């Protein structure tokens, strides 16, 4: 009866009745930051419900050939409520955060998806081809907001290292058989305190199937999968002008 | 001690004179008892009651369980020989096999393996069932001992082998034989073949033979050393007693044909029920 | 949460999500004959682990108008790995045994099996159809071996003994709407304390279909039904050159 | 493990494996009259088993476009067994009820009944449809036996009174994807200790069907619903001949 | 006695005059524990 679960932060609730377990990134809880860790001198703001709320994004569609899909956090969150809005105003912010990935099916389908966090995704290109461009991704790829991007070479995940290995980072996995959703609760993970919402991304979420959905024809052929996401401790300093980007 | 992994019944029984007494039971409703509902796959009996089904009265009852007891069911004496002097030359050597007759041969094949001692009784007249003075010697041959071979044969001084000497107008003779088994009890059933070697079709007859039940061979003769005008029927007939019995067996359901096999008439298979028309019609 | 079970005895292990209990012949575990029961005085051997270990014998196919099979025991194992050896090598063997039988369909399949084992089955002929003739079952009927036999008049169970008081036995039922496998422990059963391996059967396994198979067509029609059996407390005496029948 | 429920009173028992709790109608369970509310003074019979028992009735079909059932309590057992024969010989009848509602479909099925207890259901009419006629119902609508009417205006309950309000009266559920059974324990409800068993009902069940019943063509398209009753404390007094109506 | 079987609610009231008080409540994450699902 640990198939069930509620997840209550602000004024926002998801419940599921097949799930796994709760995955808490490295085994840490996110927190505030401490007086011994900071050194910005001027006080920060803690929102406290308004920010720390449930989130949700637009909806994918799986196919029978899908690639898979990346976000990059917290770009996801910056033009979204009054998370958007703090993270505008000021210069710095920190907080942790709470991944929750929906995918359900009938009884009659099959398929996998692995659902991991990786820290510091940066991308590369495939070198126009034959290795001897030095190509950079474009500005709507590193960051493609709150709708996401889809993977190119999903088997090097566009950045030259192998999917096989991915489950070295936090991860879980959504079998169409046994669960319909994954949770995983990562914190700030950063070699500075504090950093900007607009330069600089944390961690990417990656959503990949790895055995291919597959149905027979007469059952619902529309299988959509849905991000919904928390930020947990928000804290926000250098309150200045709204700067968008 | 340098090596570490060097160092290294679910059932009582009870004594049950009686029945069991019924309790008084009431009404019950409620969620998540039900006695009633029961999975027959686990391979156990039910265990669903009287009180848990309906509503019971309260039943002291005395039915006593002593006659189901094994040694009450067996302590009967049944037919197990036929033996006639019509074998012209007034001797009958007879190989003991107790499976002749199919009355006791159904009740002992209820089980697997039994201990037993026996006790034999000797009824002997002739073939109309007349009685007349005429003097006669059973004898019981051992395996191994010589056989006789004729009504003035050495074997007759029996000066090892048990002999009983009776009249035909006396009464019956009775004797207690032992659990004479080389092994731990009596197995009707034997699965299997009692020698070594290749087992080609012309030596099938060996499958199923224990030598752990062959006990030799019955003699009778009429005693003097000239011919008797008189017929011989001798019928045989044992009680069993101070018994045990291990694994119940299904009790066989065709009519039996040869002594030493569970051979059975395969054009005429009985069903096991006598059979209806309908089955919603009784 | 009983329906779970693992099964681990040597280097072996068997894993079932769909079971009942696990049935003790006649409430008694396997064990080594004790000093006052044992007759040979010779010091026998046990192997331990190269013995006590499960063995999957070859697979039946469940069909619509299957009528049962039988195996007998040890004979299934005379030729089976180093207790196939140590049977041939002594002239003495003893013995008990965990019967495990697999069967698995779909939620749109049905039927029962009944999973019986009868010690001392002792085979019987159709005496030539007419009853006079006093024929005699080949060797090739008596011992199967491994293969196993399939059984010609099911409802009499080929020895003049109906199926339906059959259930008197140590028995477990394959029912396919509630379980997929059936485990019964049968300890050592004779008259005598050791016996032949190659000479003496002590019990006959029954896997008799109660209930026919039925499904739709369009569904899995290929149903098999595997057996897999280990010995549990073998001893071997009486040594000598390896003698195979 | 509350799902399985068993109920047992008399010589008879209802089982079932898919059920939801069981309502005590106000609270309250079933009792006999005290002799501070007892106004009559004659000694009253208690047959107590053969009175006190399950009974079933006849059996309805729902349809894809069924209106809803009534019946009419205890109208519905004072022709059937020792119960309506008390109820003939004797003036004065007193008890409480255990109804209990059946209907059975497959995983593939869809469809939610209301059972509810209400009591003083009296029925109106259309008042000739255009409201003119004083009308009234007949013998056979106000009480129908144990076989049961079909409602005609099932949104307002052939009374005037609305269903979506029926939830406040004593009720269950049967909804074909949760419990296939319903269960009410009601107790005497009346403004005298004791009334007429064949001039008074006490309560109507009603068994309205509120999201319609929907398969695909090849299911089993009859999907039946039984009633099965049982009295609780059954009190008679005022013995005379047996009068039918 | 030699006959053996011839030997054989709910919610209480209270006082209410005021309606009820809203305790402070924090966020919960976790597994087991579902207030929000029902059983109508
Ligand atoms: C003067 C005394 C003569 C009496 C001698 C009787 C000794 C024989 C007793 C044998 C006891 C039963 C042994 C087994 C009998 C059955 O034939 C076997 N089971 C054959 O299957």
């Amino acid at each position: 009866s640990d198939r069930v679960a509620q997840l209550t932060i602000g004024n926002s609730t998801i419940t599921t009745q097949e799930a796994a377990n709760i995955v808490i990134a490295y085994g840490e809880w996110p927190e505030y930051c401490p007086d011994t860790d900071a050194t910005a001198v001027d006080k920060p703001t803690r929102p406290d419900v308004s920010v720390n709320r449930f989130f949700t994004l637009d909806t994918k569609s799986w196919a029978k050939d899908s690639k898979g899909w990346y976000w990059k956090f917290p770009d996801v969150l910056t033009e979204v409520g009054v998370f958007g809005q703090n993270a505008q105003f000021h210069y710095l912010y920190r907080s942790g955060f709470c991944v929750h990935v929906q995918c359900n099916a009938s009884k009659f389908h099959q398929g996998a998806l692995l659902v991991a966090v990786l820290p510091e995704y940066v991308l590369g290109t495939i070198a126009g081809g034959t290795g001897n461009e030095n190509s950079h991704p474009p500005y709507a790829t590193t960051q493609p907001g709150q709708v996401g991007a889809v993977l190119t070479h999903p088997y090097v995940l566009d950045a030259g290292i192998p999917l096989s290995q991915l489950t070295v980072c936090p991860h879980q996995w959504i079998n169409l058989r046994t669960n319909n959703c994954a949770t995983i609760i990562v914190p700030y993970m950063n070699t500075v305190p504090f950093d900007s919402a607009l330069n600089h991304c944390n961690f990417g979420l990656l959503v990949i199937p790895v055995v291919p959905l597959d149905f027979n024809a007469g059952a619902t052929s529309e299988i959509p999968i849905t991000v919904t996401i928390a930020p947990m401790c928000a804290e926000f300093a250098g309150l200045r002008q709204a700067v968008k980007q | 001690d340098p090596i570490a992994d060097m160092i290294d019944s679910l059932t009582a029984l009870q004594v049950l004179p009686t029945a069991a007494n019924t309790e008084a039971s009431s009404h019950r409703l409620g969620t998540g008892v039900v006695p009633a509902l029961q999975a027959a796959e686990t391979g156990a009996s039910s265990n669903a009651s009287d009180k848990n089904l309906i509503e019971t009265r309260c039943v002291l009852n005395h039915h006593s369980t002593q006659e189901t007891a094994i040694g009450n069911f067996f302590s009967r004496a049944g037919l197990v020989s036929i033996i006639t002097m019509p074998n012209t030359d007034g001797y009958v050597n007879w190989d003991i096999d107790l499976m002749g007759y199919a009355q006791l041969r159904r009740k002992c094949e209820l089980f697997t393996y039994m201990r037993f001692d026996a006790e034999f009784t000797f009824v002997v007249a002739k073939p109309n069932g007349v009685l007349v003075p005429q003097l006669l010697q059973y004898m019981y041959v051992p395996p191994g001992a010589p056989k006789p071979t004729s009504r003035d044969s050495f074997a007759w001084q029996t000066a090892t082998n048990p002999s009983v000497f009776v009249k035909m107008t006396d009464p019956p003779a009775q004797v207690s034989v032992p659990f004479m088994s080389p092994a731990s009890a009596y197995q009707w059933f034997y699965d299997g073949y009692p020698t070594f070697g290749e087992h080609l079709q012309a030596n099938d007859l060996d499958y199923g033979q224990c030598p752990n039940n062959m006990m030799g061979t019955f003699s009778i003769r009429t005693v003097g050393t000239e011919k008797s005008p008189h017929s011989i029927t001798l019928r045989v007939y044992m009680r069993i007693k101070h018994v045990r019995a291990w694994i119940p067996r299904p009790l066989r359901n065709q009519p039996y044909l040869f002594k030493t096999n569970p051979n059975y008439k395969g054009n005429d298979i009985k069903c096991t029920s006598t059979s209806r028309d309908k089955i919603t019609t009784l």
